[PDB]
């Protein structure tokens, strides 16, 4: 507890990711307070999608720190998937409340303006601009969708400044509007965890792998290739597996070291090659 | 009993073809590589190719474009041709078992001698040679077989049909008038010559040339 | 491809002793653990046998003197001790790469005692001076060194222009040495002269061997 | 997309699914009129949460269609992880759909508006006949149980709704309507637990927990061949339900018989449940 | 274990004829395609030279009138054409299982032209007479087929008491047999009779062969 | 040039422990696994254990509890000691090569063989074997060698130091009270006998007893 307060003050790029994230929460839970006490859901809607945002880097760092951890007899591959994971999750729990902002903005729009302070809209605006200029800059798919995510809040500021200047009802537009950039934001980051999920074959490996294989197939007793399988494990590191069919009296030591090489060259981390020696 | 015999032409005529068989006994075609490999005085020994037990066939890069190794399992022969025959590919040509689960050649060939030249097949000239009288008889004498005017290499020289083989010193060829000559020196007890029977056998595969000649004292 | 450079190009080594050929490659023919190379052994007039695989394995029933030793560019192999037989061409072939490629070759020449070389002369054949020409041929058998001079004396006359001489490899049991020194000339040249002389100069004497037959 | 909707009828899970989103968008559509017929106060809200109904339930079935596709060279082993993917997200919609029921539970626990109650009850006739189609939920086992897990939280919501405006109207007590609603959230977070537990374990590369029991000793009898020195770098996950990939290398003597330790290694490891296996084979120097 | 069962038990072939043994497996030594069992073959007083490995694969160096043939649990060794030194004892051995596990054999008889036993007869040695006993040798050498009957005359009396017979496996050259047909006395037995005659009864021909001795 | 040689105590005591030394040649144990394998008659062929080149070790799981193998590799060697030797241990027991990369075993030593029995070693009682004076002369003639009262089996006959192989047929032994006996038959022209000298050499290892017993005429 203690030991933390004193911790981030002698580092300079962990302090200002701690500013980030608390000055992220802090404008969220001044964000939800306004937007319960008036009736400003596109403040309500912006309040939510940063509050994920800021969820989604909490989130990473604790991905970051559980991917640190050992591999064991459960877990041979460590927990690095975690980080995939974490970026995936925050993808879906963006696109399920967006979606159901939708909701609220229709519903209104079928069947309490209280102006108050509804300046607070330019400071969210201040905000994500600061926000959006110190992310301007294995932590691949860790950070990526929060800097589109927090590109997308500065829009939605825009979108609630606009609605707040119309109102002196244009507000299920600005919420359907922020409902579809928070979609076509997070598109990537999941179509990414998507691919990484599903067990593609990487798409840095997609191009080289045919060039590997005729390569492969080049060595000297090498009869075919069978049952090629390559994946992303976590950022830049692939696990390939794949099974040579060889002469009877081919020179499988070899053959095994030219292969890893040729995969090793190509970026594979992890390989396995199995050498069956045909009867013929 | 693992064994292979190269057969193929010795003279070769200039951009021509050149066509080997070698046939092999004690192993099987179906699960041994065999690689072919030409050993020159010029550059040593070259790896030509290796053809594996499915007929996968893989070649020198320097003689992709004119080298063609073949086989068959049932009679245990691989082919082996090669094209645009040229004057620095006259060389020894070995066919090789390939060591199993290794990169080594295990078992080779006797190889064939390949020479590639426009001259024509000479067959060999044998003359005997007897020491001079009855000088110096002492207890070791020696005697020679010579053989002049031959195209190309081998010639196998053999003395009562290789039964004695002590002693015997057979000389290397010598290029002259673009033809050959070599000397074959044998040893023999005094009390044995000219007591009983001592001959020169030269074969030469390339004119097909067979002689028993007779070694007599002058 | 891989080049294989062999040192020294020739050895000589005496009875009991230890031999050590290098061979020294381009690029290395190490993978994991593995160095594919192996060594050859290639004697008088003999297809190359194979003595080491994979640098430190020995063949299936070869003698136990011979060792390889080695890794990544490096490689050695040993004989301890040397034996009579042992007088051959060793060969380094890396096997890491297409095309294999042998080394240049090392010939192990082996030391003894010098010996006197045996001399031996022969005249023309009636064969072959019915033939039409006429050869005098001297042999020199089992001495040490490979150097030797042979003269021809013709009536006292020194004749350098029609001589060939033919050299034998090191012999696998004496390790000894054959010289042919052959004359040719036609049937005038040969019968205008009487008394043919070959002599030999080598390193065991000072006196040089005179052997010659007249007519 | 004509022999699309073939191969949906094709399969019982998918004609299922199909099935069961039709008659979602049928009563959807029969609600959405009743909307449009001035009577949306509560009544959109309702349309809403079930068309995010129908897209968990169209999910399900886009995953069961997909999972069958042949595989290709970008995806080798197939689209079968689209099953597991699916029971990824319909329990993760399921927790963030009780966090709403949870906060629901909020907006009638301060100040509790009293704003026929019959389309509740079409509702739950709906969800009863889904859960008699769906009672397999017990590559389609994490489609059907996020499926089956769906139905079943929407007919405890429906419960709930009833047990509330049933102790509104004829008992009158007020204040079993927030405690209803938190409880209901709690049952369905507890309920989606073990399929969540299962999906995180598979797509994080887990050893599969069925596998993990019998692998000491399967390295036990692999340890146990002649020849074989050493086991190491064993990876043993979960491709999609019941389909499991190994990969193993084996450090063997310089001149063990390879083929026999290949052959006897697949099979212990085949007699285990593992579909696919990788086993590099290693000579050693000595 | 995997139970190896061979048959037949014992084999009778020509010259240049085919044999064939069976080796039958209890279980499948069988794994991807390959099937692990191994043909060796032990001569006379020989240790077992391996013939076939993984029951189609010739050995290097062994003649190529052997072939193997089968899968699973059924396989076939076959020699074509059958020579007279391929008389010996024929061991299938799997390696699909621990432990290593060897048929019975098959011993296969070489047929040829039937032959007349060549019989001496020889008494009691003078040093083993002066030791106290006195063994009494008819050696039957070069017969074909391996039934044969031996008896012993004493003066005209049977006995088959003391008589231990040797017999020898087949010829790997000429394909025969040998007998030894020995007896044992002492002293006083031994002197208290004079004529003593082995008594070789063969299919070759209906007379008995009668070699005899005095004293 | 591949070898293996046992060499162990032919007569063990019952109960007592069996050591066995098999000393290999033409091959390393740094890459070879050597097999044990004992042969009786009444059990045939019988694998015994493995040794791997990095010191695995694999025995017969019905001797995994008395059966114990060793090796070095720098004298190339390879010990095999048994405990508790019962009746049913008598047999012939070969070190031998595995085949390379196959469940085989390529090369065999000439095995060693063990009888277990309380009985004490007995050295051969070597006699000689003349026909009977002159009769039946021929161009033909046999000659025998008994070899009685020796114990335990093997010993080695041989006639004239292995000069002479063709005519040599040895029989097996044959036991009677404890005790073993054999006979060797060889035959000879008649111009070679008495004309020069013919003897049987009877070699004992177990008791280390050389005979050169000296065939006369009667």
């Amino acid at each position: 507890i203690s030991g933390w307060f004193r911790s981030i003050l002698s580092d300079k790029t962990s302090r200002n990711l701690f500013f980030f994230l608390c000055l992220n929460l802090s404008f969220a839970f001044v964000e939800l307070l306004y937007g319960i006490w008036s009736n400003c859901l596109g403040l309500i809607s912006d309040s939510f999608h940063m509050f994920f945002d800021s969820t989604a880097i909490l989130a990473g760092l604790a991905a970051s720190v559980i991917s640190k951890w050992r591999d064991n007899d459960a877990f041979s591959y460590g927990y690095v998937r975690a980080e995939v994971l974490a970026g995936f999750v925050n993808g879906l729990f963006l696109i399920f409340t967006a979606f159901f902002i939708f909701s609220e903005g229709v519903e209104r729009a079928l069947a309490v303006h209280h102006e108050r302070l509804l300046l607070v809209s330019i400071l969210g605006f201040v905000v994500n601009l600061i926000g959006i200029f110190v992310f301007k800059h294995p932590s691949r798919q860790i950070l990526q969708g929060v800097f589109l995510h927090i590109l997308a809040d500065t829009l939605g500021s825009i979108g609630v400044i606009a609605s707040a200047i119309m109102m002196q009802i244009a507000d299920p537009i600005c919420s359907i509007l922020i409902a579809i950039l928070i979609v076509v934001s997070v598109i990537p980051l999941l179509r990414e965890s998507v691919g990484i999920l599903m067990q593609r074959t990487p798409p840095l490996l997609e191009n080289s792998l045919p060039q590997c294989y005729q390569r492969v197939q080049q060595l000297q007793g090498v009869y075919s290739l069978q049952e090629q399988h390559f994946w992303t494990l976590c950022s830049d590191v692939y696990v390939g597996t794949l099974k040579l069919i060889v002469a009877p009296d081919a020179d499988a030591r070899w053959i095994l070291s030219q292969t890893h090489n040729i995969f090793t060259q190509a970026g594979v981390r992890q390989l396995y090659v199995q050498i069956d020696f045909a009867a013929m | 009993e693992v064994q292979l015999q190269e057969s193929g032409p010795g003279l070769v005529a200039p951009s021509q073809s050149l066509s080997i068989t070698c046939t092999v006994s004690g192993f099987s075609l179906t699960n041994y590589a065999v690689h072919w490999v030409r050993q020159s005085p010029g550059k040593g020994l070259e790896w030509l190719g290796v053809i594996w037990s499915n007929g996968r066939t893989d070649y020198n890069a320097a003689f992709i474009s004119r080298l063609s190794i073949s086989k068959d399992n049932s009679k245990s022969q691989v082919f082996f041709k090669m094209n645009s025959l040229q004057a620095d590919d006259t060389a020894i040509y070995y066919c090789a078992r390939k060591l199993a689960y290794e990169g080594a050649m295990d078992y080779w060939g006797q190889g064939t001698s390949v020479t590639v030249s426009s001259a024509k097949t000479t067959p060999p000239s044998v003359y005997p040679l007897a020491p001079g009288s009855a000088a110096q008889t002492n207890s070791m004498v020696t005697l020679g077989c010579l053989v002049k005017g031959y195209f190309p290499e081998p010639v196998t020289v053999t003395w009562n049909s290789g039964s004695l083989s002590s002693g015997v010193h057979t000389f290397p060829a010598v290029l002259q008038s673009d033809l050959y000559t070599l000397s074959s020196s044998v040893t023999v007890p005094s009390s044995t010559w000219p007591s009983e029977t001592v001959t020169c056998n030269v074969a030469h595969p390339a004119s097909s040339t067979k002689v028993d000649k007779k070694i007599v004292p002058r | 491809d891989i080049v294989l450079t062999q040192s020294p190009a020739s050895l000589a080594v005496s009875l009991r002793r230890r031999a050590t050929i290098s061979c020294r490659a381009s690029e290395s023919v190490d993978g994991y653990g593995h160095s594919f190379m192996h060594w050859y052994q290639q004697k008088s007039g003999q297809p190359p046998k194979l003595l080491i695989y994979r640098a430190s394995n020995l063949e299936s029933g070869v003698p136990a003197r011979f060792s390889g030793s080695g890794s990544r560019t490096d490689f050695t192999l040993t004989i301890d001790p040397v034996e009579a037989d042992d007088a051959a061409t060793y060969y380094c072939q890396q096997s890491n790469e297409d095309p294999y490629t042998f080394g240049s070759g090392t010939k192990l020449e082996i030391k003894r005692a010098d010996a006197a070389p045996t001399v031996s002369i022969f005249p023309p054949s009636s064969e072959q001076l019915t033939s039409g020409g006429a050869s005098v041929v001297c042999f020199l058998n089992n001495f040490y060194p490979k150097d030797i001079n042979v003269k021809w004396k013709i009536d006292g006359s020194e004749r350098q222009n029609g001589v060939l001489n033919s050299w034998t490899d090191q012999d696998s049991k004496d390790s000894t040495y054959s010289m042919s020194s052959t004359l040719t000339l036609t049937k005038d040249e040969y019968e205008r002269h009487n008394s043919y002389t070959c002599e030999a100069t080598h390193k065991t004497s000072t006196s040089p061997i005179v052997k010659s037959f007249n007519r």
